[PDB]
């Protein structure tokens, strides 16, 4: 069970991880456009953390875009494969990512969020109440008035996951 | 640009 940073270099392997992560996605997320989440996925800003079982099968991950410059990250899509989901594997992933945002030097996880998610991410450490000042993610992320924007901050120096 | 795609029904 490894959680690995999967790379969109153009090889047959690295490709047919993304794909089979896309689709996770998009049984997992249904309101959301197919053709949208293989758009992002696949796109020069986004970057996806795996979970890797048997260093062959892809049964979950995090997609997410780095605002480096900004010292901030956006989650675009998190899933887990149903026949896999309440085994742990989410919350693990959850903080193998906040762990290596630290070691990218991301300061703020930011991802909007919309009914039971609200509260998952709630348990994840989010809260609605934003620390960082509004106008740094104002002009990067879409300000989208239906949904609730969600921000995590990550110390420099606290540990997550495990 | 992004948006959001963190978008699950409502479970
Ligand atoms: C959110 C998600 C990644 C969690 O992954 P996971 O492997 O199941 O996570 P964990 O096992 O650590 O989750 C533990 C908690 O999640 C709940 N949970 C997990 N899968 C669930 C499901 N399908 N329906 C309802 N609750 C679920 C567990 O019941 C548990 O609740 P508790 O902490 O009060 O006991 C997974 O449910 C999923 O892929 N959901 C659909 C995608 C989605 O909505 N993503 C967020 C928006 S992009």
């Amino acid at each position: 069970l490894d959680f690995d940073i999967l790379t969109n270099d153009g090889t047959h392997r690295n490709m047919k991880l993304l794909i089979d992560l896309k689709n996770i996605f998009s049984r997992q997320l249904p309101k959301m456009p197919k053709e949208y989440i293989v758009k992002l996925v696949f796109d020069r800003h986004h970057e996806s953390m795996v979970i890797l079982k048997n260093k062959q099968k892809v049964i979950g991950g995090i997609c997410f875009r780095q605002y480096k410059p900004q010292r901030f990250a956006e989650v675009a899509f998190l899933a887990v494969t149903a026949n896999e989901q309440v085994r742990g594997y989410g919350t693990r992933l959850m903080n193998k990512f906040k762990d290596h945002m630290q070691k990218q030097n991301i300061e703020y996880l930011l991802t909007y969020a919309d009914n039971f998610a609200i509260g998952y991410f709630k348990k994840q450490g989010f809260t609605k109440e934003h620390r960082m000042p509004q106008e740094k993610w104002k002009g990067y992320i879409k300000d989208y008035d239906g949904g609730t924007l969600m921000e995590c901050y990550i110390h420099p120096y606290v540990d997550y996951g495990r | 640009k992004s948006t959001g795609g963190k978008a699950p029904r409502k479970q």
